[PDB]
């Protein structure tokens, strides 16, 4: 198995814990859901090729501009996150987000990942985002960005229902494989 | 880490952790707070293991087993002694307000109601600064840390021996060298968030929550002093280089 290391990025609010800690137990847990994630290093195969992928968050990092960038040395892969039921993680991403993850991680394929897509039915969710004139964010509005940032592909997952998350790990790994 | 408290923090969460029959004599908010307060202690035990994995099996095992050139130990592992006494001693303080709140007749059963005093005596005075003065220099000096590493790794084959030998166990999957120097970056960047947690299921006590808001504080203007403070060292870096920035 090659080693490879994956960084997640994203807003407080976009989901990027919750999503590692799903993955790396393969399950929503049903009696504790943890406040941080320490890391991990998953056992993929992916394709037919053997990989260990590091896994590490950065949430708590995202108000300290001189922390933050000693997570992303020798990544591989980012993900970049933004929640739909949240217009404003996504706005930020163009902005903020690529251009510093295009600075410290030079060719390093991005895979922008809408999280709680199970959100964009979520009547709670529609009339709290009416309110600022706001709704949850559509597929195109995120290939869009995905597009327009230079991202390797747009995915999009729920970490509460686990569907989509095997697959954004699984690509996570081939793209991190890619010369 | 030693096995009694392994056993003690194996469990998931405090409500796992306890006897079913003492569980239930609490309400669901009091069960949400000490869940909150086992992940900070259990975290921290993983911390003090990540410290003791550098100073114990790392440095220590180069020093008595390689020939590296003086200054390169050090280099790798920069401010590892002393990281170690910031933090065990603070989880020698948690887990004595843990064992002081134990039921007599069990090792297990416990409710910590006074946790706000313990984070602002650790986040204030001597201590605080001490902290501030070893990550400032710590998270200072990890490019280079990473990157010696990474030569030595490459070119010496007793260096890479070593290493091979020492992480090929499963307990150290998630602990090579590159991946504890990142595990202690991080782990100041996780309490702002597991007090905020506590301080949310914290409300029942007037005197608690206000304690809990004032170490909350504490924390993040530690981490704004750590991050003004951070300016990264390189092997080789001229000063023309640095009065250029
Ligand atoms: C000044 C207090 O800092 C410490 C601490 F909080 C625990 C253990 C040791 C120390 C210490 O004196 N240094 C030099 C790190």
């Amino acid at each position: 198995a090659i080693r490879k290391k994956l960084v997640i990025v994203g807003d407080g609010a976009c989901g990027k814990t919750c999503l590692l800690i799903v993955f790396s137990k393969d399950q929503f847990p049903e009696v504790y859901v943890p406040t941080v994630f320490e890391n991990y290093v998953a056992d993929i195969e992916v394709d037919g090729k053997q990989v260990e992928l590091a896994l590490w968050d950065t949430a708590g990092q995202e108000d300290y501009d001189r922390l933050r960038p000693l997570s992303y040395p020798d990544t591989d892969v980012i993900l970049m996150c933004f929640s739909i039921d949240s217009p404003d993680s996504l706005e930020n991403i163009p902005e903020k987000w690529t251009p510093e993850v295009k600075h410290f991680c030079p060719n390093v394929p991005i895979i922008l990942v809408g999280n709680k897509k199970d959100l964009r039915n979520d009547e709670h969710t529609r009339r709290e985002l009416a309110k600022m004139k706001q709704e949850p964010v559509k597929p195109e509005e995120g290939r869009d960005m995905a597009n327009r940032i230079g991202a390797f592909g747009y995915m999009e997952c729920s970490a509460k229902t686990k569907d989509g998350v095997r697959e954004v790990f699984e690509m996570a790994t081939r793209a991190a494989l890619q010369a | 880490s030693m096995e009694m408290d392994e056993k003690d923090f194996a469990a998931d969460s405090w409500s796992l952790a306890v006897d079913s029959s003492f569980l239930q004599q609490h309400k669901k908010e009091v069960m949400k707070q000490q869940d909150v307060i086992y992940e900070l202690i259990q975290t921290e035990l993983h911390h003090v293991r990540t410290l003791k994995i550098m100073t114990r099996l790392f440095r220590t095992g180069m020093l008595e087993e390689l020939h590296l050139e003086p200054g390169v130990v050090q280099g790798l592992f920069p401010c590892v002694d002393e990281l170690s006494d910031i933090h065990t001693r603070f989880l020698s303080q948690l887990l004595e307000r843990r064992r002081q709140a134990l039921c007599p007749g069990s090792t297990r059963n416990f409710v910590i109601h006074r946790l706000g005093d313990l984070l602002i005596s650790q986040f204030s005075g001597p201590s605080a600064e001490q902290m501030c003065k070893t990550y400032s220099e710590f998270c200072s000096r990890h490019s280079k840390a990473l990157k010696l590493y990474k030569e030595l790794y490459a070119r010496d084959k007793r260096f890479q021996q070593f290493i091979r030998k020492v992480t090929r166990p499963a307990v150290l999957k998630r602990h090579g060298v590159q991946e504890c120097i990142l595990l202690v970056t991080q782990r100041i960047t996780k309490y702002p968030l597991l007090i905020s947690r506590i301080l949310q299921h914290s409300h029942g006590i007037e005197e608690e929550r206000q304690d809990l808001t004032t170490a909350l504080g504490l924390v993040k203007e530690l981490l704004s002093n750590v991050d003004e403070g951070i300016y990264q060292l390189e092997k080789g870096a001229r000063l023309q280089e640095i009065y250029n920035r």
